[PDB]
RNA sequence: CACAAACGCGUCUCAGAGAUAAUUAAUGAUUUAAUCUUAACCUAAUUAACUCAUAAUAAAUCCAGCCCUAGAACAGGGCACA
């Protein structure tokens, strides 16, 4: 992962999900894109 | 409302759907010109959490809720109505809404701690350890602000934050 | 009232037990008429010198229903005195632990910080479920109402208030629940 | 009032109604009372000793007239 | 006329006993090994009284073990009168001992060192050397 | 309103040790130390321990012999 | 089955004498809400 | 100095007892404090918070007639908020004026 | 190690259950797809603290004197056969 402010998409197969609270960057082809709000 | 059959009969699978007999909308309603189902029956900024008796028309028989689209309610009301079921069910309400699963019921855990006006998850707050003095105080959610809209006979606003 | 003057002053200056049912009612509203009872502040001939006060039993502590998410945002936090010695215990731990300490907390911060404090919360009796000796069911006089209403579930409403009812919208036949 | 019944007013009950008699009894003196005033480190005290006159009355009865509309 | 023997249950517990420590000896295993085993004696061993479950903790009962006797004349009165209901000599040392329901004996029945076997893994609790300020 | 308990230490306050000697007025006592005394009056009329333990000569002889009473 | 006259106590043996002496004090027309003694000039 | 500053608050301290008192005894009735009042001068009974305390210690009887009088007094407001505004001023609600 | 003891450099012993954070996975709705869910029910893999099982303590009211591996004083353990 990484914890960023704000959360943005570097491809177009990332999507968008809200768990524990927080929103979550999670990519499928490109583990490289996992993103995290703090 | 319609349901799916499946079927197995000597390696033969036979997919069906059945029409069963839908309960229509009450005859008169107070406000016929309506747009919306809640503001035609001048329910606009009167329920609440514990309106079971509306909240439950407006869900799956597992817990779901049905889609804007087909209800036909309003934006603004839909996500009220929408907040309503998730506190509803936190509360303890609503408990022929629960999908079964024989295997799970068996092993019981801790006693269900009884709850209302819950705005979050129960699973997504963390503990409040350093709480702070009154110029910097963290103060614990109570109810939802999509709900602050409500009539107020007592006149006094709700205290959303305390 | 013509009474002797021995009995008069007793009958004025008596106690009196009140029982507080606890199933699904919050502390805070649980402990705000628990707190004007143990002071006597109920009483016309309240004041502060005076050693009145009343005593309160309160039964099922273990189904008490805090509001919103408080069950794990609020902690109670004490020190042992030695160092390394900090435990904050979350609402929802501290209950499973001590049923009646949740109740117990709430009242023993909201009665004067003065000593008679020590004095009025021996007066003050819980039990976590209805299990009360016979002793303390002979001195109990009435029962309180229960601050908050208990609303009901869908399933104890009986067919004819699910009819009284109106059926808000009416949905498709084709549609699959 | 008494234990079967009270009258109120607004705000005064009128004197052809009820009738009430007061006995003088002492014209004295209060005891010393001490009002000081006091500031720190800048040399203000001011004692003064006040002395009210008072009086006691004895009520010797009370009447109610059955005149009432 | 004993209490009734049941059988043995899995999450039973025993029942202990009070002995003298006498010395240290040493002692070698078949390997070559030299090992020291301190010799605990049980000079007088009886169990005194017995108290029901409900009435010490709640979940086992409790079983009260006497020391190694001791003299009469110099014991309070409470203490020479409790024995003398019993039937025995003045104990030095009195310990509580938590025992299941399931293996409760009838107090006044002597106890033996052969109440271990060995093999067993046992513990030892007593006061240790006191050495002052 | 409910019937007058009347017999209930019917046979507590009357007991008749037996009907050859003469009845025993005998009122045993312990005269516990002032450790469980203090203990047993506070549970008895629910209150602190700390207000029956007596006080010093100052505080003793400070109190008013002969306070003022009304009515 | 008509109320005369109640009273209180420590204990039921001393709450019923209280009541006899409330009653009694009705009936003898002694009780303390009575008519206060008169002292005006005959 | 201390003498003089609790003469002071000792009008304070009192009239806060008072109203304690009031308050313990209006409770009893099932009416509030700031009920009890502000509906009983709308009465025009000038009676301060001093003897009100006594009565409801030593006038059981009477308290009661008070309160009883505050809330048939405070029912009648609300019935004119109710109502169209137009609605005759209420039996107990009657303003008179000594001129 | 010139006391009958103290001492290390010598010898002995050292533990079960619950519970979690990031994170991972199942079922599934708002959005009849999908989707670990500040959506519900049930359920799984999972840091350390922490809590507890459990173990230790346990007899109200002989005590002058002497002894003691008990001890500053005060207490405590012995003084029937020794
Ligand atoms: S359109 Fe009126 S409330 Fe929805
Ligand atoms: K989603
Ligand atoms: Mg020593
Ligand atoms: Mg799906
Ligand atoms: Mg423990
Ligand atoms: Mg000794
Ligand atoms: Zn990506």
């Amino acid at each position: 992962f990484k914890t960023k402010g704000v959360l943005k998409k570097r491809c177009r197969d990332c999507y968008l999900v809200k768990r524990r609270g927080r929103w979550f960057i999670y990519c499928k082809t490109n583990p490289k894109h996992k993103q995290r709000q703090m | 409302f319609r349901e799916v059959v499946e079927i197995l009969d000597g390696k033969t699978t036979i997919i069906e759907g059945r029409i069963t007999e839908t309960p229509q909308e009450s005859p008169n309603p107070p406000n016929p010109t309506g747009q919306c189902p809640i503001c035609r029956w001048n329910l606009k900024h009167k329920y609440n959490y514990e309106d079971v008796l509306l909240l439950s028309q407006f869900i799956r028989p597992h817990g779901g809720m049905l889609p804007r689209r087909i209800t036909g309610l309003c934006q603004e009301e839909h996500l009220k109505i929408e907040e309503c079921v998730k506190m509803a069910h936190r509360a303890g309400l609503l408990p022929n809404h629960r999908p079964k699963l024989p295997e799970g019921f068996v092993p019981k855990s801790k006693p269900r701690l009884n709850r209302y006006l819950t705005r979050w998850s129960p699973r997504s707050v963390k503990p409040i350890y350093n709480k702070g003095h009154r110029w910097n105080k963290v103060r614990m959610p109570v109810g939802s602000p999509l709900l602050k809209d409500n009539v107020s006979y007592s006149g006094r606003p709700l205290l959303l934050y305390h | 009232s013509s009474f002797s003057k021995a009995p008069q002053q007793w009958a004025t200056f008596a106690r009196v037990w009140y029982l507080l049912d606890g199933k699904m009612q919050p502390p805070g509203k649980l402990a705000a008429m628990a707190s004007v009872k143990l002071q006597g502040l109920h009483k016309p001939v309240y004041h502060q010198l005076s050693d009145c006060g009343d005593h309160v039993v309160i039964m099922n502590t273990r189904h008490i229903a805090f509001s919103g998410n408080k069950w794990e945002q609020k902690v109670y936090s004490s020190h042992t005195g030695y160092p390394g010695g900090f435990r904050q215990v979350t609402a929802a731990q501290l209950h499973q632990k001590d049923p009646v300490a949740i109740v117990k907390l709430a009242i023993y911060g909201m009665l004067p910080k003065n000593l008679h404090r020590r004095t009025m919360m021996q007066r003050l009796h819980l039990f976590p479920d209805e299990d009360i000796p016979e002793d303390i069911l002979k001195n109990l006089v009435e029962e309180l109402p229960q601050p908050r209403k208990v609303p009901r579930r869908l399933d104890e409403y009986t067919q004819e208030e699910i009819e009284a009812f109106p059926r808000v919208w009416s949905p498709p036949e084709d549609y699959r629940l | 009032g008494a234990d079967n019944f009270t009258l109120l007013g607004k705000p005064l009950l009128g004197k052809e109604l009820v009738r009430v008699e007061a006995t003088v009894i002492e014209k004295t003196e209060s005891w010393p009372k001490i009002n000081m005033k006091f500031q720190k480190r800048k040399n203000y005290q001011r004692k003064r000793i006040t002395v009210n006159p008072q009086t006691v009355l004895r009520i010797n009865s009370i009447e109610i007239a059955p005149c009432l509309c | 006329e004993p209490w009734p023997i049941h059988p043995w249950e899995p999450g039973s517990s025993r029942v202990g006993l009070i002995a003298l420590k006498l010395g240290m000896m040493p002692l070698w295993t078949k390997d070559g090994q030299k090992h020291v085993v301190t010799l605990l004696q049980v000079q007088d061993c009886h169990v005194l009284k017995y108290t029901p479950k409900e009435n010490h903790n709640g979940r086992m009962a409790a079983l009260t073990v006497g020391g190694k006797t001791v003299s009469h004349f110099h014991k309070s009165a409470s203490i020479l009168e409790f024995y003398q209901e019993l039937g025995l000599p003045p104990k030095q040392k009195v310990k509580i001992f938590n025992v299941t329901e399931n293996a409760v004996i009838k107090p006044g029945t002597p106890l033996y060192a052969a109440h271990f076997r060995p093999g067993q893994y046992v513990d030892v609790t007593a006061k240790t050397i006191g050495k002052g300020f | 309103t409910k019937p007058i308990p009347r017999p209930d230490p019917v046979h507590n306050i009357e007991e008749t040790h037996d009907l050859v000697l003469k009845t025993r007025l005998e009122e045993k006592g312990e005269h516990l130390e002032q450790g469980p005394m203090i203990e047993q009056l506070s549970k008895m009329f629910f209150t602190t321990k700390h207000r029956w333990y007596p006080r010093g000569q100052y505080h003793r002889r400070r109190r008013k012999p002969n306070p003022p009473k009304d009515r | 089955r008509k109320l005369i006259a109640e009273g209180p106590g420590e204990t039921v043996l001393v709450a019923e004498e209280e009541a006899a002496r409330v009653a009694l004090r009705k009936l003898f027309g002694f009780t303390e809400n009575r008519r206060p003694w008169d002292y005006s000039k005959p | 100095v201390k003498c003089t500053r609790a003469r002071r608050l000792k009008k304070r301290s009192l009239r806060t007892l008072w109203i304690n008192r009031i308050t313990a005894a209006s409770q009893e009735h099932g009416l509030k404090y700031p009920a009890f009042i502000i509906n009983l001068i709308k009465c025009q009974v000038e009676l301060n918070r001093k003897v009100l305390a006594d009565l409801a210690i030593y006038e059981p009887k009477t308290f009661k007639s008070l309160a009883a009088l505050a809330k048939r007094r405070r029912e009648e407001g609300f019935a004119a908020a109710l109502g169209d505004g137009k609605e005759p001023d209420g039996i107990f609600s009657r303003v008179v004026q000594h001129r």
